[PDB]
Order: C-alpha cells, then sequence, then structure tokens
C-alpha cells in the first residue's frame, strides 16, 4: 500500500506562529491528498482536499500545498483553537491511507520531571502481584525515558506508561510507568530503581528501594 | 442538514461479532459511497473498505478482508459494517463518512473483553518517609483491576485540587482496567494532615474511600 509518512509526531508552538506539517508519499500520488483536523471525543475535520483546496468553512489560516511525493498543511497564526492532532490521507490510490499524525501543543519552558518511586504495599500483594509504580512529575517536554531494574536488571514487556493532558496552568505533563509482576518475582528480588532521563535533567535521575524497607 | 448517526459503544466478547449502524439523513443515501475508518491510539486512522449504496458495490483493504464485512439498508438509509470473530486488536473507533470524507458519523467506540462488571481495588501510593526536605512529598491511590469504565477520584471529598494529577486508565494483560491518581502536597502536612482518595465506579454502584498515609 502507499505509505505516507507523516512529520513531526509532535510539535509545540505559541500563538501567532507557523506550524508546518509534512507528509510524504511512497510513491507519486499526484494531488489526491487531503488535510484533517482531530480533537479529543471528536470525528476527523476535513480541512483541505486534493492537496490545496481549503473546505468550505475553514479558517484562510490553513494552507495545503505540495504534491506527487512532497505535502505540506501550513497553519499560520496559530490559535489556542488550533491545538489539536493534524492527519493528512491520500486518495489517488486503493487503499486509501493516512499519515501518522501530528499532535499540536502548547510550549513553554524546559521543565525537569521531579520522581517518586512506590512500594507494593502489604495490601496489594494478597491479590498475588504487586505493582511499583513510578512518577514523572510536571515535567516539559513530553519527551521522556524511563527504565525499570531490578537487582541492576534492566526489565522489558512487563511494564506500562501513561501521561497526562498538558496541564491547564503551567502546560506540563505528569507520567506513572507501573511495572506489573507476580508477588512470587517481587520476593525473589530486592533491589528497585526507576532511571529516568529527560532533557531537563543534566544526568539520569534514578529513584529506588528496598524491598521490606 | 447532512447527518451520519452510529451507534456510539459496543462491549464485545473475545470470538463474537458485533454489527455497527451508520444511519443517514439530509441527503440522498444512494447517491454517494460510504467509507468506513477504524481509529486506534497507536496504530492510528486507517480505510477499511467503502460502499457504493445504490449498487451494493464493495472494495475492502486486504487488512480487513476476513474482519469486515460491509452492507446497507435502503428502506432505513442505514449502512452497515459486521465485524468478526473479535480479539483485542479490533477495539477501535470506528467511523462512517460519506465519499468525500466531508461529513462523519460520531464514531462508535468497541471494547472487546471477557471481563464482567467489577468494581476496582483500591491500593496506597504511600508517601516516602524521611524523604526530601524540599516540604514537598508525592502520594497517591493505584485504582486497578475494574470493568468496564469509567472510574472518578476525587481527594477529601472534592476539596483537594490543587497538583491532583489522575491518570488515564491503561489496559492490562487481564482485560480489566487499571490507572493511578497522585498528588503532591506539603511534606510538613504529612502525619497531620488526612488524605483520602475517592473512587466510585458507577458501572458496579461500587465506592471506595481509601486513607493513603506513610506506611510504619
Ligand atoms: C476520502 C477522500 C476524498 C476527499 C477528501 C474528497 C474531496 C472532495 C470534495 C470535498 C470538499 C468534493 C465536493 C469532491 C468532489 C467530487 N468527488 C467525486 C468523487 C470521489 N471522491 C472521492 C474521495 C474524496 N473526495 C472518491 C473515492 C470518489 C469516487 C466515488 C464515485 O464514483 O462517486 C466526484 C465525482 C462524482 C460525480 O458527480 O459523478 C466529485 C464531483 N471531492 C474531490
Amino acid at each position: 500500500e502507499l505509505v505516507m509518512t507523516q512529520t513531526p509526531k509532535f510539535m509545540s508552538t505559541s500563538v501567532g506562529d507557523r506550524v508546518s506539517i509534512t507528509c510524504k508519499a511512497s510513491q507519486n500520488v499526484g494531488t489526491a491528498v487531503a488535510w484533517y483536523q482531530q480533537k479529543p471525543g471528536q470525528s476527523p475535520k476535513l480541512l483541505i482536499y486534493s492537496a490545496s483546496n481549503r473546505y468550505t468553512g475553514v479558517p484562510d489560516r490553513f494552507t495545503g500545498s505540495g504534491s506527487g511525493t512532497d505535502f505540506t498543511l501550513t497553519i499560520s497564526n496559530m490559535q489556542s483553537e488550533d491545538l489539536a492532532d493534524y492527519f493528512c490521507q491520500q486518495y489517488s490510490s486503493y487503499p486509501l491511507t493516512f499519515g501518522g499524525g501530528t499532535k499540536v501543543e502548547i510550549k513553554r519552558t524546559v521543565a525537569a520531571p521531579s520522581v517518586f518511586i512506590f512500594p507494593p504495599s502489604d495490601e496489594q500483594l494478597k491479590s498475588g502481584t504487586a505493582s511499583v509504580v513510578c512518577l514523572l512529575n510536571n515535567f516539559y517536554p513530553r519527551e521522556a525515558k524511563v527504565q525499570w531494574k531490578v537487582d541492576n536488571a534492566l526489565q522489558s514487556g512487563n511494564s506500562q506508561e501513561s501521561v497526562t493532558e498538558q496541564d491547564s496552568k503551567d502546560s506540563t505533563y505528569s507520567l506513572s510507568s507501573t511495572l506489573t509482576l507476580s508477588k512470587a518475582d517481587y520476593e525473589k528480588h530486592k533491589v528497585y530503581a526507576c532511571e529516568v532521563t529527560h532533557q531537563g535533567l543534566s544526568s539520569p535521575v534514578t529513584k529506588s528501594f528496598n524491598r521490606g524497607e | 442538514q447532512v447527518q451520519l448517526l452510529e451507534s456510539g459503544a459496543e462491549l464485545v466478547k473475545p470470538g463474537a461479532s458485533v454489527k455497527l449502524s451508520c444511519k443517514a439523513s439530509g441527503y440522498t443515501f444512494t447517491s454517494y459511497w460510504m467509507h468506513w475508518v477504524k481509529q486506534r491510539p497507536g496504530r492510528g486512522l486507517e480505510w477499511i473498505g467503502r460502499i457504493d449504496p445504490n449498487s451494493g458495490g464493495t472494495k475492502y483493504n486486504e487488512k480487513f478482508k476476513s474482519k469486515a464485512t460491509l452492507t446497507v439498508d435502503k428502506p432505513s438509509s442505514t449502512a452497515y459494517m459486521q465485524l468478526s470473530s473479535l480479539t483485542s486488536e479490533d477495539s477501535a473507533v470506528y467511523y462512517c463518512t460519506r465519499r468525500d470524507s466531508d461529513y462523519w458519523g460520531a464514531g462508535t467506540t468497541v471494547t472487546v473483553s471477557s471481563a464482567s462488571t467489577k468494581g476496582p481495588s483500591v491500593f496506597p501510593l504511600a508517601p516516602s518517609s524521611k524523604s526530601t526536605s524540599g516540604g514537598t512529598a508525592a502520594l497517591g491511590c493505584l485504582v486497578k483491576d475494574y470493568f468496564p469504565e469509567p472510574v472518578t477520584v476525587s481527594w477529601n471529598s472534592g476539596a483537594l485540587t490543587s497538583g491532583v494529577h489522575t491518570f488515564p486508565a491503561v489496559l492490562q494483560s487481564s482485560g480489566l482496567y487499571s490507572l493511578s491518581s497522585v498528588v503532591t502536597v506539603p511534606s510538613s502536612s504529612l502525619g497531620t494532615q488526612t488524605y483520602i482518595c475517592n473512587v466510585n465506579h458507577k458501572p458496579s454502584n461500587t465506592k471506595v474511600d481509601k486513607k493513603v498515609e506513610p506506611k510504619s
């Protein structure tokens, strides 16, 4: 199928800035490309079709351009109401395919996350599973790397991450990484550490505890 | 005005099938093709196929060839998409949209799970003791193994809102949901100020109040 590669995945901006989003086609699609905007809990909304045709009702702020294999969606004089996801789509050939999307967010100064780690608590153990939680609080930008290490052993496939949307007041993010394992495994080891890497930190921050305090 | 009315939300058990609806109005149903699209936060948007309401002719994305079946009912001006033998991979929001994608349905969220209504378990995320004297500590409640959605969390019956972060519910390899709610407070209030998370799970008519304090 024709693959539409969309960049950037994320883009932070300030009111009035110009936003530029790109979609590259694996093969020529002429000018059969559309651009859409999508906000949480809503269906996509058509912005541009035929690569540069602004759909009825769409603000002059939105301009589509390009042809062949290189397409651009430009949002001049960015407004707060433009904070949303944007997707391109080619309809030159079947199957129709969509770009991976770009989430336009609010720019602010870099802020390092405050890290905290939480033990499973005896109460949960009774369930048979142990949950270890790591918290990255109020950081920016969203890019963050969290690594779990049990007794200095890098974990894989047993953790899940959740991130909040930008705070309405300070525009930061918060993230939780939860390491799930059986009580058996949890009791087998002693050292539990959460190592965090973020643009705002001059070096990785590690928070840890030893089972049984 | 043109409108495409979709189901909204469907719960499907693994292996079962579900038929989604998309009722058209405000225009002549048979004059425009109808597209169906799938959306997952990770996979993104995918074109499933299209159907010409006038002829019944269809075209599918190879990826959904054995998964979706598109049909229409002229009398009711409604388009349908049959999704068969579902797995967790099929959980997503499905939309129907007219030929030019100028008009879209609101989307039908499909959740594939074998779980039955179940209230959440609530565990304390205790404040680190003898941690940072920076006057700021973090504590919270781990809300896990509940079904279906949603669950709400407040602190001290709503009196505490500043610094509260309640994370989006994630899915575990069990078919049950889980999430944490945290809050940062003055490291000087610990031991003196009481912190209680109020968890409500309307689906099971279950509510939990849990005091989170330093562990002994
Ligand atoms: C989802 C992608 C998509 C976008 C975005 C799109 C945009 C679009 C709009 C919206 C403002 C309008 C009025 C037309 C405008 C048109 N669009 C089409 C025809 C099509 N347009 C299609 C797809 C398509 N069209 C497809 C697929 C067909 C073929 C289906 C068919 O056989 O009718 C026609 C021809 C139909 C006719 O009058 O015989 C016009 C005019 N198209 C090009």
